[PDB]
């Protein structure tokens, strides 16, 4: 019917009548701000902190935790819901990160979502302005379909290696920032297979099959070193904060942002190829935007920790080295890459400046936050001997 | 050929399966008895900036609403005073499903071996990141433009003053993430949210805008649009395990269990919550509960599982046996138990009595006269000295906690069922109140060592309790937690100290 | 002094790991704690309300001790008290596969949470060791899970039944 | 108070009574659509047809008009409000027109603020993620800031050739299209000022003053004839349609073509510059988005109209005609700019094949849609005789 | 220095005066008895991006009343 047959409280004369007889003079508590007792970390309580900290329901067993006694139904064996033993660092309280940026799930999607309209604006319009004119065929059926391609893998990889942490994570703030990390990830991934399908529209011959690229990521030599970094970080780490610490403070630090920024971002323009750097613009922008949540966590909320400072940068600058060796090794391998590009593309004077940005970033972003005296000249020299 | 040209999300979904490769240690890091197949598929064909474009326009609708017309209407406040109560605990009891659904999902995630399927729980991980904030923003928005902030604005820490809480964190917390990732997948979705949670949202807004709350359905409607998704995750679970073996052996076990553990809450306590946290009715419980449990996921639900091997659930008919009066038993305890609640609970009115004991014929007899003599007696005013949970000392009716699911009882009064089996382990006493729980611990005792209010709180002052988990208003001496939702005449802490009630252990009395 | 998160019994045995200063005793008196007061095997249930804070306290002593005294490749690979993380797992899981019925696999996983929980075996031995542990453990309890009625289950478990009532 | 003191018939019971009483018991007329009386582009009417056609007051005089008499009050000395003398292009319905891509108000702001704000974060992760290290200093310096800088009084032009257009369009889909192309315009030569402004704050001593740019362009030779085309395009023409027409069909199809994307598109990554290519991409969008509106008005409408095809196409091609030898004259200036680059950076056989993609998508995109005859050969070699 | 830097509406309106420039021709195109100075000022320092975002805020919460709510 034009009126319909259920009744709202709202706007029904008999109900809404009974509902404001009811209704007190005034509100019967004037605090009316949602996650008044947390603490703020800036000059007001936002929006990002009511809605998200202390959604995660810890007893006070669990550093920050407001919550009393055991969990109701464990694991078989008596394994916790969640708790301190699923991570080597120690706090005096896991609800204290705060994403810079302070992403709750509706920015989070407003932002990816705009990208992505965009996006396809933009192919729309590259594809109708016949801008694949001016690129390199070569660059194209080569280093954009096997080895761009290929290092779709390896995001994918680093995407696999927040599973965990998802399951584990402490805390609510933390568990946000991890999840988005690792979405932002497989988005990378996604996005590489999304030009090469492009490229495979508006290109005759191109083919879009993974076939090519995969092979590459698991037979290659070029990503050899890279892969076995990956499979260790995603399946071999069981300690959530071990493997995002070690996967954003130092591969993809290094590792991922040597190919990412100073090779295909640095390269592909010199082929006539602004496709790529279109969707690289993306990565890079993700990857600056995730840094401030890693260096927000491990260092200004566990690094310099009140009580547990020494103990965390111990087993960070531990973590460090530890990964820092297969980083390394996987940086070599990508080295043999240089051999394969037409000559004159680039000298090994400028890979070594190249390579001096990565590692002096990393220093600057990472090493020199725990303490972790690195040597650039033996790192870059060690690098370099891929060649 | 320049004609503007783009590539979509199902275009690209195309070789996500391939995105995966093998190597000796890529298997699931969680215990597990069954194998997800590797080649199994998701019936959503997106990718990450897809999935976030059809979510913001969902939000886009929703806080448009609930900022501009909404507001202007002043929807916030024209709601029943009951309901504005009941939505502190629905929404933020929800919140913690929600909440914990992520880190659910995130296991799964870790379990599935195919691209695809992982991916399907991904899109879910970040759906109930998504709900979460959606639960927290209603919480948010009644405690800003609301007539009682009080609850909405703390539940995450004024929650865990009372025992309703510990069985929700059972069935939306730990029944989430404990146990098989294939076991917590049929809590979460085979049985959470196709039986309970999915029909459950739809409901709420149904209650929600016969009491005056735009608010609710606003909000709940929107995470609606998104439990699709999950279904098909819950379906595709099994289908992944449906030819490994180890499937025929357990699949039916874990299942039975987890519809068992889901039901013995939400059976009493989302009913409680219908019928005596509003003033309209929209339907009786107990036609509710027969629709969801037997006809649509007893019967259509679990009937297209039949294929994988999956059999209705052995402990289906005593759920219903035990169903008709569960509710009603359990708003008794929750009344009595009022000051430790984070929400204020009333008393039925005449209308309100004439349509329980017209749908549920004996109430009267039984709970009717209860409250009629609690009332009588000045249950709803501070000068009397008198709150229900007395009357239970007084007329030896003592009320307990089942070790395992943690919902509260009390076989002495129960119109419903009134088993009770009390064992003693290793200097430690159990208390359960049915065969399946009973069974639970026996098997698992490990995994159950949950310890109750009345253990926690033995032998301190009520007052004290409240008072050190706040659970006080912003004056510092008004309790959030109230016996009447009137706004004059609240209860104070010293009105509760005065009572001088003291928790005991009641299954000391055994000793 | 009585309370929910503050008590005098917490703010005893705050003052009692403080005067711990010794990786070996720390780890001992974890070890120890763990036996007394956790799980259904523990020694007592006197501790029962504040158990899970107090072990959390000294789990963090045990930690900043064992970082300080181990070297690198030793945090990683060995536990606080000088075993080689990897030969207790594969051999916990040794004996685990060997198990012949979930009452014997619910003693060595249970067992095994108790002596080795993180700081005291590396998280990333340990969560490996739940991983195949709890495994074996759901296999062997799930089999058949509803055959044993109540009366004889109640038996096995070796309750000790106080009361029940039961009006169907 | 809580309630407050203004009541609502929505919600306030008594009110909400009255008005409940009032109502028919169905809706007085079941056809619920709004604009159902126009004829749909597509298969179904579109909310963009709907909110848009006809909401121009035009009487049955001025071709597809509904309303009937003269307007109310007219300029002094007689001319109407809106009339068939504001332009030399006839039809049988001003109001045929479509927008390929639907864009009313509404979904024109999104997508433009959504270009803003990922604009926005662009930037600091560019700045950030110092990319800014291996951008060669010379390009950064002279051609970005002097000639890249030059050309955004070039767009502003064209966008200020929109203003009378705006007034005198004979319909709302023309007006709307062609508010949003000019529109289009000022946010590109807006954003040249933006990077200037953003290089500014990540290079010490760049300084983003408009007076260099401006100088380049007011009193430099290589975008002499450019300015003198723009000039005339925005301030020596009065017919709208002309306007339009020769801005995108013409002078920006070849001119604004070659520059974006021929130069700066092309050259900016050889200098390991990735920041203009990512502003020339919204360009570049843009000027692909209104191409398809320009042609649906031009040629699908007005040249392809059934009564006044081959009228429109006499008019159409003199105009090309008038505005193709300003155009090449621009080009030809222009050309004097490859000489100030660093030796090797491109070549004369580069130039060449460069100036003719730009040529022959104009003859296929435009000049073919009006049989004007252009012949591709002598417009390059007309071109070619600027190189310095 | 890497600190994570833009440029807002303001700061690229503060040139915008300077886009115009003189030519013979530049005058305005209809009759009219008034002359406007040619150094008159705006109020708000606005810039199409920028104007574009403002409003396309302003149509979410509307649109999004008049389709959810409203309509319900
Ligand atoms: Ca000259
Ligand atoms: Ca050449
Ligand atoms: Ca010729
Ligand atoms: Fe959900
Ligand atoms: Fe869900």
């Amino acid at each position: 019917s034009m009126l319909g047959e259920r009744r709202r409280g709202l706007t029904d004369p008999e109900m809404a009548a009974v509902i404001l007889k009811a209704l007190p003079e005034a509100p019967l508590d004037g605090n009316n701000k949602m996650g008044y007792f947390v603490t703020p970390r800036w000059k007001r309580l936002t929006e990002y902190e009511a809605l998200t900290v202390y959604a995660q329901p810890n007893a006070d067993w669990i550093a920050g935790g407001l919550d009393w006694g055991d969990w109701t139904q464990k694991f078989h064996g008596g394994r916790p819901s969640w708790g301190n033993e699923t991570t080597e660092l120690r706090t005096v309280d896991w609800f204290k990160h705060r994403d810079p940026l302070r992403r709750w799930h509706a920015p989070y999607v407003k932002d990816k979502a705009e990208e992505w309209r965009y996006t396809d604006r933009f192919l729309q319009g590259y594809s109708a302005d016949g801008q694949i004119r001016a690129m390199n065929p070569t660059w194209r059926d080569e280093f954009i379909n096997r080895y761009w391609g290929a290092f779709l893998f390896n995001e994918y990889g680093l995407f696999n290696a927040h599973s965990q942490g998802a399951r584990e994570a402490l805390s609510d703030v933390t568990r946000v920032s991890l999840a988005f990390w690792g979405f932002d990830k497989i988005d990378i991934a996604q996005m590489i297979q999304l030009e090469r399908g492009f490229l495979a529209k508006i290109v005759p011959g191109f083919d879009e099959s993974t076939a090519v690229p995969k092979a590459e990521w698991t037979n290659g030599e070029v990503y050899k070193s890279a892969r076995l970094a990956v499979e260790g970080l995603w399946q071999e780490v069981f300690d959530w904060n071990e493997s995002a610490f070690s996967v954003h403070a130092v591969y993809d630090a290094l590792f991922g942002q040597f190919v990412r920024r100073e090779f295909f971002q640095r390269l592909a323009p010199r082929f006539g190829d602004n496709l790529t750097p279109f969707f690289i613009n993306q990565a890079q922008t993700y990857f600056q935007i995730a840094k401030q949540g890693v260096q927000d966590l491990y260092y200004n909320c566990l690094g310099d920790d009140p009580e547990f400072s020494d103990y965390n940068r111990t087993v960070m600058r531990n973590w460090t080295g530890k990964w820092l060796e297969p980083t390394i090794a996987a940086l070599r391998d990508f080295m043999g890459l240089f051999a394969k590009l037409p000559a004159g593309t680039t000298d090994k004077e400028e890979i070594t400046a190249s390579l001096y940005r990565v590692v002096d970033d990393w220093i600057e972003d990472y090493a020199s936050r725990i303490d972790f005296k690195a040597d650039r000249d033996q790192i870059v020299k060690a690098v370099l001997a891929g060649l | 050929n320049r004609a503007p040209t783009s590539v979509n999300a199902q275009e690209v979904h195309r070789w996500l399966q391939s995105f995966n490769w093998d190597f000796k240690n890529n298997r699931t890091k969680y215990a597990t008895k069954y194998k997800m197949a590797n080649e199994t598929k998701e019936q959503f064909k997106l990718i990450a900036k897809e999935y976030a474009r059809m979510e913001a326009v969902k939000d886009e609708r929703q806080f448009g609403s609930l900022q501009d017309a909404l507001t202007r209407l002043n929807a916030g406040v024209r709601v029943h005073p009951k309901w504005n109560e009941t939505m502190k605990v629905v929404s933020n009891f929800l919140e913690v499903g929600e909440y914990n659904a992520i880190a659910a999902t995130g296991m799964l995630w870790d379990s599935a071996q195919a691209a695809e399927q992982k991916n399907g729980y991904l899109a879910q991980v970040l759906d109930e990141i998504r709900h979460t904030h959606q639960c927290a923003y209603v919480n948010y928005y009644f405690a800003k433009n609301g007539q009682d902030p009080a609850g909405h604005n703390d539940a995450r820490r004024t929650r865990t003053i009372g025992p309703l809480w510990k069985g929700m964190k059972r069935v939306f917390s730990d029944g989430f993430i404990s146990g098989d990732a294939v076991e917590c997948s049929l809590n979460l979705q085979l049985v959470g949210e196709a039986c309970f949670t999915n029909p459950l949202i739809v409901a709420v807004t149904e209650w929600a805008a016969a009491n005056g709350d735009e608010i609710t359905p606003t909000v709940f409607l929107s995470i609606e649009t998104d439990e699709l998704r999950h279904m098909a995750n819950g379906y595709q679970t099994v289908v992944s395990i449906a030819n490994d073996p180890a499937s025929a052996k357990y699949l039916n076990t874990d299942l039975n269990n987890a519809f068992w553990t889901q039901q013995k809450y939400f059976t009493p306590v989302l009913g409680m919550l219908f019928e005596y946290g509003s003033k309209f009715k929209v339907e009786p419980w107990v036609k509710t509960w027969d629709r969801w449990v037997y006809e649509d996921w007893g019967g259509i639900w679990i009937g297209r599982l039949g294929k994988y091997g999956v059999e209705s659930p052995r402990s289906l008919k005593d759920a219903k046996q035990d169903a008709y009066w569960a509710h009603h038993d359990l708003y008794l305890l929750a009344y009595a138990l009022w000051p430790t609640g984070f929400f204020r609970l009333a008393l039925p009115d005449q209308e309100e009595m004439e349509w329980f004991e017209a749908n549920y014929p004996g109430w009267y007899d039984h709970y009717g006269k209860i409250y009629e003599e609690w009332r009588a007696r000045g249950c709803e005013d501070p000068s009397s000295g008198f709150i229900p949970l007395m009357w239970f000392i007084e007329n030896n009716h003592p009320i307990y906690i089942d070790r395992v699911s943690q919902v509260p009882f009390c076989p002495s009064l129960a119109k419903g069922a009134s088993t009770l089996r009390v064992h003693e382990y290793n200097g430690e006493m159990h208390t359960f109140s049915d065969q399946w729980g009973e069974r639970m611990w026996l098997a698992e005792p490990e995994r159950y060592e949950c310890q109750n209010i009345f253990e926690q709180y033995e032998g301190r002052e009520l007052s004290e309790v409240i008072a050190e988990l706040h659970g006080l208003r912003s004056d510092g001496k008004t309790l959030i937690a109230q016996p009447h939702v009137r706004g004059d005449k609240l209860w104070t802490l010293d009105d509760i100290k005065r009572l001088n009630c003291v928790f005991k252990n009641p299954v000391k009395a055994f000793n | 002094k009585l309370g929910i998160h503050s008590n005098d019994t917490r703010d005893a045995w705050v003052n009692k790991i403080a005067q711990l200063n010794t990786l070996e005793k720390a780890a001992e008196m974890l070890k120890q704690f763990r036996m007394d007061h956790t799980t259904p095997f523990r020694n007592s249930y006197e501790l029962d309300n504040d158990y899970l804070w107090i072990e959390a306290k000294l789990e963090e002593k045990v930690a900043v001790l064992k970082a300080r005294a181990f070297n690198e490749v030793d945090f990683r690979h060995k536990t606080a008290f000088g075993e080689d993380a990897k030969s207790v797992l594969d051999g916990t899981v040794a004996k685990m596969n060997a198990a012949k019925d979930k009452w014997e696999a619910e003693k060595i996983h249970i067992g095994f949470r108790q002596a080795y929980k993180p700081p005291i075996m590396p998280v990333n031995y340990f969560l490996d060791g739940e991983r195949q542990l709890g495994t074996r453990l759901m296999e062997l309890r799930n089999l058949n899970y509803y055959d044993t009625p109540l009366e004889e289950l109640r038996k096995q478990r070796g309750v000790r039944v106080v009361h029940l009532q039961s009006p169907h």
